[PDB]
C-alpha cells in the first residue's frame, strides 16, 4: 500500500511562533515542450503511387486531399507561431559585457561558450546531447522556420538582458544595474530587507554557484529528467510508423498491391476492389490527421503556458505561489532544448527555524503598540521586533511601532516598556 | 515498377531473391541475367510552393521546390529546398514571407535573405553605475481576442437525403 | 490586418460550411450524384446499394465536419477563458503580472466590443529619457551603515542623494529615509558621506 | 422536384435551359411552354423547439 507521505505534526499553540534564522538559495528546473515536428503528406502518391488510373478513380471521391493538406498546413504554421510567441519576446539583442564579474556570482554554466562551434552554453549542450528513417511513401518533415542557432541567440539575449538590467528591459528601455543591487531589490521584493543580502553577499554567491553545479550534475546523471521532450519525439515517430505500416493491410481486399490487382482482374471488380483499398487508406489518413490536430492543440496549450512563464518569471519577479518553482521566487534563467524550453528557477528557501513566544501588541502607558512591519518576539525575558522572514531582533521603539487605542480591547496584549529615542 | 537502380552493398543469401523494407515494398532485387544486387530508389519528388508578393503589387513569383537538391531537377539552394526566381542577398531584414530554416523572402524584384534577428544592442554594465529615468510616456495598446464562434445547426434528413 | 483574428474566425467557419455544401455534389463512385436520377434509372435491388454507398459517404462527410467544429470550439473556449481572465484582472483591477495587460507597467485598461470577440485598450506607463549615475549600496557615517528605506543612493559626481527607483527625484540623505544596520566594515562597496539629522 | 415557383429576372441566354446553384442542384428552370423563366425555392422548413 503506497505511503501518503512522512507524518509531521507541528507544535501549534496560541502564543508561540517560529522564525527562520538562515536561508538556502535553491535552483530547480522545469521542462516544457513548445513545438512539435511539422509534417506534410503527399496524398496522390501515398494513396496510390505510380498508378494513374488509380488517381483517376480517386478524383471521383472529392477533395479529401485538399482538406488534409489544409489541416496539415495550419498545424505547420501554428508550430512557428508557438515558437515566435515563446521566444521572440525582446526586439533588441543584448550582449553581456566582456568582463564577467558580477559580484561573485558565476554564470559560466548558462552563458554562451565561444569555444563551442555552435555558441551554446554548457547546460544547453548537455540538453541537446541528452535528447535524440527513409519514408518515400510521401511523408515529409518540414524544417522549422527558426534554426537552433537563432533560438540560442534569443536565449543569450534574454540572459544578458536579465543579468545586466534586471527586469527593467522587459517594460521599456534597458537600464543597467549592478548585480548585487538587483539581488537586494529582489530580496526586498519577497519581504527581506537589503541589509540581509549585503551583509552576507559572499555566502549567497557560494550557495548559488554550488546550486548551479548541482543542477548540471543532476541533469548529466539522470536520464529521465527530460521525459516530456522525448515523449513528444516518440509520439510523433510512432504515429508516422503506424501510418507506414497501415499500407500493408488488404482492408478485406483479396490483395494489397496496386499492380497485382490491376494485372489479375478486369475493371468490373477491380474498380470495387480499388474503391475498398482507397477508402481504407483515406480513413487511415483521416485518423492520422485527427490525432495530429488533437496533439497540436495540447502542444499549443503547453506553449502558451511556457510563454506566460517566460513573460512573468524571467522578465520579472512573480509573487504567485509555486508558479516559478517551490519557495519564494527570486529570478529564473531560460535554456533552449529540442522542441522545448528549460527554466532554471532560482528561489529563496528559509531554514534553521527557531521557536519563540509572541504577543499581538504591547501595552505601555495605557496605549497599545502594534508593529509596523515586523512581529513581536521574546527569547524569554526581553521583547524585540523582527521582520517575519528572518530573525533580526530590534529594540522596540516608537518608530517601528504605531499606537492604536488603549490596551483594554486586544486579547493577549502584554506589558512592556517602549524606548523613546 | 519505377525507380532508380543503383549498385547495392546488400549481400543476401543465394536462395534469397528479393528484398523488402519496413513498409513491405521491394527495395532490393537481383538481376536474372547476371547474379548481382541492385537497390530500388524512387525517383526524386517533392512539393512545390509559390512565393507571391500579391497580385495587387506584381505578377512575379518565386517557385520553391521542397527538399530537393536542384542539381537533380537566379537559383538558390536552401535547407528547405532549391529556390528559383529570387536572388540571395547578403543583407538582413525582418521576415516578410517565411521560407524555412531561417530564410525569408520579400519584394522590393523578389529577394531572399537571412532574416534579421533583431536590432543589435549592448548595454553599458558596470559595478558602480546605475541608470534612472527622468521622464515617462503613457502608452496605449490594443489586444483582440475572439470569444465565441457562430452557432450552427444541421438538418439530417434535409442534407443526407433531398 | 489589425483585426486578423476575428476575420480568421469568420473565414474558418464560412469556408468549412462551404466545403460541406460543395461536397454534397460528389459522386462517391456512383453512376450519378442525383438520387432522383438514380431512382429513375435502376431497379430497387441495385438502387439500394447505390443509395447505401452515397448515404454512407455523405454521413462520413458530416461526421468529419462535426469533429472539426468540436476542435475549433475547444480552441475558441480556451481563448474565451483567457479573455475572461484578462477582463477580470486588468479591467476590474490593476495587475502586477508582467506583459499580461500590455507592454510596460500596467495602469488600467478599457474593454471594447467586437464581432465574435472583445478588444482591450491597455493603458501603460513606460519610462523614458534615462540618465546614468554612480550608485553605492550603503553610506558609512560615524561607524554606522545606512541603507535606503525605499529609494536608491545616486550621485551626480560630487553630492549623494536618495531617490525612488522608477523616477528621478533626488532628496537629501537624512536619517528619516534611511535605516541603520550594523557597522560599515562588513558590506562591500560602502562609501563615506554625511547624513543630515533634522 | 418540390418547391415554390416564382417569376425570375435571371437572363438566360437563348440556348440555355436550366440553372445551377453552387451545390449543382437546379435552381432556375425554363418551362417547355410559353418559354418562361422561373426560380425553384424549397418550401418553408426549420427546427422545432
Ligand atoms: C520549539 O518548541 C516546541 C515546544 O517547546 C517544540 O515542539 C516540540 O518539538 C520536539 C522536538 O522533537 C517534539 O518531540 C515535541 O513533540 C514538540 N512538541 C509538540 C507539542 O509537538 C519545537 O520543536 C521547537 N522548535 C524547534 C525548531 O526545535
Ligand atoms: C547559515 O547556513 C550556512 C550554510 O547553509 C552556514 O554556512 C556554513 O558555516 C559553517 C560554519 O561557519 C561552515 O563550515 C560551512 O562551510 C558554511 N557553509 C557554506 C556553504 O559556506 C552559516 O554559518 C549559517 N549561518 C548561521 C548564522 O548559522
Ligand atoms: C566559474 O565557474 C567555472 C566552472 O565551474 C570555473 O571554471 C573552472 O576553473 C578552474 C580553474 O580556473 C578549472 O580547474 C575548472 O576546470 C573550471 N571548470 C570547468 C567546468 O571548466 C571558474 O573558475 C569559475 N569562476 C570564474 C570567475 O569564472
Ligand atoms: C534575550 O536577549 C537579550 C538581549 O540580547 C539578552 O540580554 C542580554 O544578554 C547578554 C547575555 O547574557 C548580556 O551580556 C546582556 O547584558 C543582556 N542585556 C541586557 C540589557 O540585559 C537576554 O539575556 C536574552 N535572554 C536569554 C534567556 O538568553
Ligand atoms: C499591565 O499594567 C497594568 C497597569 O500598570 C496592570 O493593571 C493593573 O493590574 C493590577 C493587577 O490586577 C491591578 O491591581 C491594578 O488595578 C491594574 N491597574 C490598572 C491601571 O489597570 C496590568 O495588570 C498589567 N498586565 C499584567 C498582565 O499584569
Ligand atoms: C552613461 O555613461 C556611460 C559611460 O560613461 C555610457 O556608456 C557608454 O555609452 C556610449 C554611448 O554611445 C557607448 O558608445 C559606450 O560604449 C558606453 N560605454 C561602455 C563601457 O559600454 C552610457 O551610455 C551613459 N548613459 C546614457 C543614457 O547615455
Ligand atoms: C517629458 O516628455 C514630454 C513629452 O514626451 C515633454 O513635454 C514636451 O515639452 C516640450 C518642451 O516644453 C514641448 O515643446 C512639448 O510640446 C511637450 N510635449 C507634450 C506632449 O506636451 C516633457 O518636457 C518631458 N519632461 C521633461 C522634464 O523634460
Ligand atoms: C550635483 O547636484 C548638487 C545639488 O543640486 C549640486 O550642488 C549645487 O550646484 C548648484 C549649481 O552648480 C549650486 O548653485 C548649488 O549651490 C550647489 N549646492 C550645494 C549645496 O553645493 C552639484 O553642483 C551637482 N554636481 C554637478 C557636477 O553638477
Ligand atoms: C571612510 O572613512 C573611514 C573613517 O573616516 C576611513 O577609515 C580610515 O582610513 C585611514 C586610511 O585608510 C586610516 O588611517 C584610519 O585609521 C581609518 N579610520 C577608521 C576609523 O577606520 C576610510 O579609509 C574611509 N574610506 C574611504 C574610501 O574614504
Ligand atoms: C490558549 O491555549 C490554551 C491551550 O491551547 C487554552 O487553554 C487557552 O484558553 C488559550 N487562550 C487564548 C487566549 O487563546
Ligand atoms: C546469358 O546468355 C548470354 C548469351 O545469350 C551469355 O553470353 C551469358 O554468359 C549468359 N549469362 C550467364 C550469367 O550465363
Ligand atoms: C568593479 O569591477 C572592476 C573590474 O571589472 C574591479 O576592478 C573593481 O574592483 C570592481 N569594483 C568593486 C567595488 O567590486
Ligand atoms: C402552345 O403553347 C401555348 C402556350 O401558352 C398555348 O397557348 C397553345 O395553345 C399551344 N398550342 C397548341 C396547338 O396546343
Amino acid at each position: 500500500t503506497m505511503s501518503l507521505g512522512a507524518e509531521n505534526s507541528v507544535a501549534y499553540s496560541n502564543n508561540s511562533i517560529a522564525i527562520p534564522t538562515n536561508f538556502t538559495i535553491s535552483v530547480t528546473t522545469e521542462i516544457l515542450p513548445v513545438s512539435m515536428t511539422k509534417t506534410s503528406v503527399d496524398c496522390t502518391m501515398y494513396i496510390c503511387g505510380d498508378s494513374t488510373e488509380c488517381s483517376n478513380l480517386l478524383l471521383q471521391y472529392g477533395s479529401f486531399c485538399t482538406q488534409l493538406k489544409r489541416a496539415l498546413t495550419g498545424i505547420a504554421v501554428e508550430q512557428d507561431k508557438n515558437t515566435q510567441e515563446v521566444f521572440a519576446q525582446v526586439k533588441q539583442i543584448y550582449k553581456t559585457p566582456p568582463i564577467k564579474y558580477f559580484g561573485g556570482f558565476n554564470f559560466s554554466q548558462i552563458l554562451p561558450d565561444p569555444s563551442k562551434p555552435s555558441k551554446r552554453s554548457p547546460i544547453e549542450d548537455l540538453l541537446f546531447n541528452k535528447v535524440t528513417a527513409q519514408k518515400f511513401k510521401g511523408l515529409t518533415v518540414l524544417p522549422p522556420l527558426l534554426t537552433d542557432e537563432m533560438i540560442a541567440q534569443y536565449t543569450s539575449a534574454l540572459l544578458a538582458g536579465t543579468i545586466t538590467s534586471g527586469w527593467t528591459f522587459g517594460a521599456g528601455p534597458a537600464l543597467q544595474i549592478p548585480f548585487p543591487m538587483q539581488m537586494a531589490y529582489r530580496f526586498n521584493g519577497i519581504g527581506v530587507t537589503q541589509n540581509v543580502l549585503y551583509e552576507n553577499q559572499k555566502l549567497i554567491a557560494n550557495q548559488f554557484n554550488s546550486a548551479i553545479g548541482k543542477i548540471q550534475d543532476s541533469l548529466s546523471s539522470t536520464p529521465s529528467a527530460l521525459g516530456k521532450l522525448q515523449d513528444v519525439v516518440n509520439h510523433n515517430a510512432q504515429a508516422l510508423n503506424t501510418l507506414v505500416k497501415q499500407l500493408s493491410s488488404k482492408f478485406g481486399a483479396i490483395s494489397s498491391v496496386l499492380n497485382d490487382i490491376f494485372s489479375r482482374l478486369d475493371p468490373p471488380e477491380a474498380e470495387v476492389q480499388i474503391d475498398r483499398l482507397i477508402t481504407g487508406r483515406l480513413q487511415s489518413l483521416q485518423t492520422y490527421v485527427t490525432q495530429q490536430l488533437i496533439r497540436a492543440a495540447e502542444i499549443r496549450a503547453s506553449a502558451n503556458l511556457a510563454a506566460t512563464k517566460m513573460s512573468e518569471c524571467v522578465l520579472g519577479q512573480s509573487k504567485r505561489v509555486d508558479f516559478c518553482g517551490k519557495g519564494y521566487h527570486l529570478m529564473s534563467f531560460p535554456q533552449s532544448a529540442p522542441h522545448g524550453v528549460v527554466f532554471l528557477h532560482v528561489t529563496y528557501v528559509p531554514a534553521q527555524e527557531k521557536n519563540f513566544t509572541t504577543a499581538p501588541a504591547i501595552c505601555h502607558d495605557g496605549k497599545a503598540h502594534f508593529p509596523r512591519e515586523g512581529v513581536f518576539v521574546s527569547n524569554g525575558t526581553h521583547w524585540f521586533v523582527t521582520q517575519r522572514n528572518f530573525y533580526e531582533p530590534q529594540i522596540i521603539t516608537t518608530d517601528n511601532t504605531f499606537v492604536s487605542g488603549n490596551c483594554d480591547v486586544v486579547i493577549g496584549i502584554v506589558n512592556n516598556t517602549v524606548y523613546d529615542p | 515498377g519505377t525507380g532508380v537502380l543503383t549498385e547495392s552493398n546488400k549481400k543476401f543469401l543465394p536462395f534469397q531473391q528479393f528484398g523488402r523494407d519496413i513498409a513491405d515494398t521491394t527495395d532490393a532485387v537481383r538481376d536474372p541475367q547476371t547474379l548481382e544486387i541492385l537497390d530500388i530508389t524512387p525517383c526524386s519528388f517533392g512539393g512545390v510552393s509559390v512565393i507571391t508578393p500579391g497580385t495587387n503589387t506584381s505578377n512575379q513569383v518565386a517557385v520553391l521546390y521542397q527538399g530537393v537538391n536542384c542539381t537533380e531537377v537566379n537559383v538558390f539552394q536552401t535547407r528547405a529546398g532549391c529556390l528559383i526566381g529570387a536572388e540571395y542577398v547578403n543583407n538582413s531584414y525582418e521576415c516578410d514571407i517565411p521560407i524555412g530554416a531561417g530564410i525569408c523572402a520579400s519584394y522590393q524584384s523578389i529577394i531572399a535573405y537571412t532574416m534579421s534577428l533583431g536590432a543589435e544592442n549592448s548595454v553599458a554594465y558596470s559595478n558602480n553605475s546605475i541608470a534612472i529615468p527622468t521622464n515617462f510616456t503613457i502608452s496605449v495598446t490594443t489586444e483582440i481576442l475572439p470569444v465565441s464562434m457562430t452557432k450552427t445547426s444541421v438538418d439530417c434528413t434535409m442534407y443526407i437525403c433531398g
